[PDB]
DNA sequence: TGTGCAACAGCATGATCGCGGCAAGCTGATCGTGCAAAAGTCGTGCCAGC
RNA sequence: GCCGC
DNA sequence: GCTGGCACGACTTTTGCACTCTAAATAATAGATCATGCTGTTGCACA
């Protein structure tokens, strides 16, 4: 259980350092929506219409 | 990501270069195997499981 | 489009890299006719260019 | 030299310190690695004289 | 015996790189030894394990002009093979050059020449790549010779057909299910009579379908004949290994 | 963990087919050969320079003799007269004093390159370095009379001597590998001192081996079933790792239960544990257990990190039963350390004291123990 | 200091041969056994060779002949 | 008039998809065995220096 | 992930 | 007379030779785009 939890929280595609240059930059990172990830689509697999 | 459910597509109707539009149906669960229903240029039901 | 252009440049370079001016004059009389580019009633390229 | 020539690098450095400025180029080690890699397959590749 | 300059002579004049197939004898000629243990090094002493992937007896020394166990460790010794360990005193860069070879205790096929859309082995055989793949993995047999019996030279008889032939034909049936079968029938072919017979057929009968296949077969056969290679060298009974430093 | 150290810097070759490739490093001989290439030398001089640079140790000293260098060349007109000249030229390199024959040579070469107006250069140039070096090693009380100088000036002449570098050539040396230990077998203190085995990674290797081999086998894209190609190879790998882990754990358990006296109270309570003692405990040959305990390390709150240390087969014919020399060695170290300023610690007197304590050890046996890691405090 | 070598290029016109000729002359003046035939203005042997070529008193043929004369002298 | 041959459509597989630079980010090894053979070592007693 | 196209 | 590094007979350690012994579960979807070879289908000419 702890192994899976730490694996997800530490080493994952959607888990990354929050940009701390400015307060607004942190806010934008917090409110960010990604189409990639495990259940998402890869970059080259994307197309113009997506 | 894409919500689980049933979705119908037509692959834009340019696969066989004959102007034939091919319609397909797809079922996505939250977890499990997938289900496909397709139409060949000869108009016969085909099922692509997983 | 940047990739599609770089791949084309790679292919062109690889097909054309073995071309060097190795002679002064071959003396051949063959050639090509050159005329101005006139499309319908409008011209784009004069003979001088 | 200045990249993968192991002896060429040192020879060029010594020449520059001596104020000679002569390349004295040799063979890159990457091509030797490639020859070894290809020979490690079933293919025999050699340099003729 | 001093003032030797081996780094300078390492640059030798050359021209016109050539490429060819490697015979087993040619592969053994490169090899400085035989690798027999899949252990590169031991954590008991943190030294390259003997007769392993990373070894000092072959591939050369591991630390300058010193040799293993320290019997001969100086530049005063040159080209000395220690009795306790075959390690030779050397610069130790030789770890990038010496190759080494491993026996296969059974011939295997090169994926380079087997698995390619214009497969040189399959096109040379003329029999389909699917058939070769089935034979190469012991799914089916391919009989060879067998002139007395009704079996053909390149039959694709399966296991049940093999048992039936053994019950009926008994002797005179030579079929192997391994890569040794393909090597055996590759060795038995005579290139000159075969290519000439194909050329005689190609010119006798003309058709736009068979013409391309016949011409390709004549081309490949001449390539092998005009190159000095041997078709049995596609299958390999040995295997060279890379220098450890690479 | 109350506090966690930051991850150490690591790297791996990206956008390169032979992944991780490598990295060249500079050593003492590599940096000395670089200087040889950039100084004006002839062909024979360059050959001699390479010959004597190959013989330079990590400390930067010349391990091989000059006459042996002349022998190695085996060339006419390459006698020691010119070998010495090339040697001095090389000694005057960036790590000044490198490639020196002995300690006197280092100090003499280092003192040659000074202002020549140093307050006590000539006082210590030869008088202390090139002569009466053993006196300077000792208290050198009589050295003041020998050199016809007061003790006051010598008090700073030896200060300059110590200011000179002891072992030149190990400064350029890098030292990136710290040789740290992961301590495969952590043990803790409990009501009975339980022990555990860390860094096994057997479940981690099991999961990866599954997802790779059994994953490919379960993937039904390939025809048939790959139940023997890799499915019965991952099982062998897991069995091998688990067997090794169990053997190591059992052996370490036997060692811990036997040497619990070491961890409890004082450290020097080692029993002379022979290989057969644990061999009978695990009902297994000593050789297999020995190979196992050669480089395996345990993490102790106070104990030493090393399985082989516990063996100490040193019955020493001790008075009541048997004992261990390593414990006896620690006792001797503690006794010799806590003595009078005179500190006699005579091998006869020390042996007599040990025998009075109950350790019947020979007079010379204690001397070898002392000379192992110490020197007699004026016992002669 | 010569920003443009046009004159030197036109003295013997190929734009490739001059680079070599100047390299030969610069080796002569740099390695040893040669002195400039034009005044030296604290500039490097490369531009000295280029200026000598521009002045018309250095070309591949003269390098070949001067070499022959100095070989016959020894 | 039934039959054998050559040309063609559909499918499966392989190969390719720009160039530089900066971060942050990290993989293990296994037997085992008993056995003598060999090497190596420890407790002990020597003779030479102070 | 970002920068210059 | 006192002291400090060299050898010797048991014991101890190392080392090749030596043959070992399941159901789960993970991803597809979402790049096209082009070239080539293999196989089944069909039009054409023959006895
Ligand atoms: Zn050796």
């Amino acid at each position: 259980i702890s192994a899976a939890v730490k694996e997800f929280f530490g080493s994952s595609q959607l888990s990354q350092f929050m940009d701390q240059n400015n307060p607004l930059s942190e806010i934008t990172h917090k409110r960010r929506i990604s189409a990639l990830g495990p259940g998402g689509l890869t970059r080259e697999r994307a197309g113009f219409e997506v | 990501h894409r919500s689980p459910g049933v979705f119908f597509d037509s692959d834009k109707g340019k696969t066989h270069s004959s102007g034939k539009v091919l319609y397909n149906a797809r079922i996505i669960p939250y977890r499990g195997s997938w289900l496909d229903f397709e139409f060949d240029p000869k108009d016969n039901l085909f099922v692509r499981i997983d | 489009k940047t990739a599609n252009s770089g791949y084309l440049t790679r292919r062109l370079v690889d097909v054309a890299q073995d071309l060097v001016v190795t002679e002064d004059d071959c003396g051949t009389h063959e050639g090509i006719m050159m005329t101005p580019v006139i499309e319908g009633g409008d011209v784009k390229e004069p003979l001088r260019d | 030299v200045k990249s993968d020539d192991v002896n060429g690098r040192t020879k060029m450095y010594k020449n520059i310190v001596d104020g000679n400025h002569q390349m004295e180029p040799g063979m890159p080690e990457s091509f030797n690695v490639l020859l070894k890699e290809i020979r490690s397959l079933g293919i025999n590749i050699e340099l003729e004289d | 015996l001093l003032k030797f300059l081996k780094a300078q002579t390492k640059t030798e004049e050359f021209d016109a790189i050539k490429i060819a197939l490697a015979s087993p004898d040619m592969i053994r000629s490169w090899s400085f030894g035989e690798v027999k243990k899949p252990e590169t090094i031991n954590y008991r002493t943190f030294k390259p394990e003997r007769d392993g992937l990373f070894c000092a007896r072959i591939f050369g020394p591991v630390k300058d002009y010193e040799c293993l166990c320290g019997k001969y460790k100086r530049l005063k010794h040159r080209g000395v093979i220690c009795e306790k360990c075959g390690v030779e005193v050397t610069q130790t860069k030789v770890r990038r050059e010496r190759m080494g070879h491993i026996e296969l205790a059974s011939p295997t096929a090169h994926i380079w020449f087997l698995k390619s859309l214009p497969s040189r082995i399959g096109l040379l055989l003329d029999m389909p790549l699917r058939d070769i793949e089935r034979v190469l993995y012991f799914e089916s047999y391919v009989v060879i010779e067998g002139g007395m019996t009704n079996l053909e030279r390149q039959q694709i008889l399966t296991e049940e057909q093999y048992l039936d032939a053994l019950e009926e034909f008994g002797d005179e049936f030579d079929a192997k299910m391994g890569a040794e079968a393909i090597q055996a029938l590759l060795k038995s072919m005579d290139l000159e009579q075969e290519c000439e017979q194909l050329r005689e057929e190609l010119n006798e009968t003309n058709s736009e379908t068979k013409r391309k296949k016949l011409t390709k077969r004549i081309k490949l056969l001449e390539a092998f004949v005009q190159s000095g290679n041997k078709p049995e060298w596609m299958i390999l009974t040995v295997l060279p290994v890379l220098p450890p430093d690479l | 963990t109350a506090g966690t150290p930051s991850g150490n810097g690591v790297d791996y070759q990206d956008d390169e087919l032979p992944v991780y490739q490598g990295e060249t490093t500079q050593s003492l001989q590599d940096y000395l050969m670089w200087q040889v290439e950039l100084t004006p030398f002839t062909d024979t001089d360059r050959a001699i320079a390479t010959s004597i640079v190959d013989a330079v140790d990590d400390t930067g000293y010349l391990t091989i003799q000059i006459e042996d260098i002349v022998d190695s060349i085996g060339d006419d007109e390459i006698g020691l007269e010119e070998v010495e000249a090339v040697l001095k030229r090389i000694q005057r390199f960036d790590p000044v004093g490198v490639a020196a024959k002995d300690l006197r040579d280092c100090l003499l070469i280092q003192l040659s390159q000074f202002a020549k107006e140093t307050p006590w250069l000539e006082e210590a140039r030869l008088i202390i370095s090139d002569h009466l070096d053993l006196l300077a090693n000792h208290d050198f009380r009589t050295l003041m009379r020998v050199t016809r100088l007061k003790e006051e000036v010598l008090k700073e002449a030896v200060n300059l001597i110590q200011s000179l570098d002891p072992r030149p050539g190990q400064s350029i040396q890098t030292g990136e590998p710290e040789y740290v230990i992961p301590d495969v077998l952590v043990r803790k203190v409990n009501d009975r001192w339980v022990v555990e085995l860390n860094s096994d990674s057997l479940p981690r290797l099991k999961i990866n081996q599954q997802y790779a081999a059994m994953g490919n086998s379960a993937r039904n894209d390939a025809d048939g079933q790959f139940i023997r190609s890799n499915l019965q190879e991952a099982r062998w790998l897991i069995k091998s790792l688990e067997s090794a882990n169990d053997t190591l754990l059992r052996v370490s358990r036997c060692i811990v239960e036997q040497q619990q006296a070491f961890f409890e109270q004082g450290e020097e309570y080692m029993k002379p544990m022979v290989l057969a003692d644990i061999a009978q405990a695990v009902e297994m040959h000593e050789s297999t257990i020995s190979r196992v305990t050669t480089q395996k390390y345990l993490h102790s709150p106070r104990g030493i990190f090393e399985l082989k240390y516990f063996f100490s087969s040193h019955v020493n014919t001790e008075g009541g039963g048997e004992a261990s020399s390593t414990a006896i060695r620690a006792l001797v170290k503690k006794l010799i350390a806590a003595e009078n300023p005179a500190k006699p610690l005579s091998d006869s007197k020390l042996t007599s004291m040990l025998s009075e304590q109950g350790i019947m050890v020979a007079r010379r046996t204690v001397a070898k123990y002392r000379e192992s890691l110490s020197i007699p405090p004026s016992n002669q | 200091a010569r920003v443009t070598v046009q004159d030197a290029v036109e003295k013997i016109g190929n734009r490739f041969d001059l680079v070599l000729v100047a390299a030969r002359r610069a080796r002569q003046m740099q390695v040893g056994g040669k002195d400039p035939l034009v005044p030296e203005e604290n500039d490097k042997t490369t531009v000295i060779a280029l200026r000598e070529i521009e002045e018309g008193l250095i070309n591949n043929q003269i390098l070949d002949v001067r070499e022959r004369q100095e070989q016959q002298e020894q």
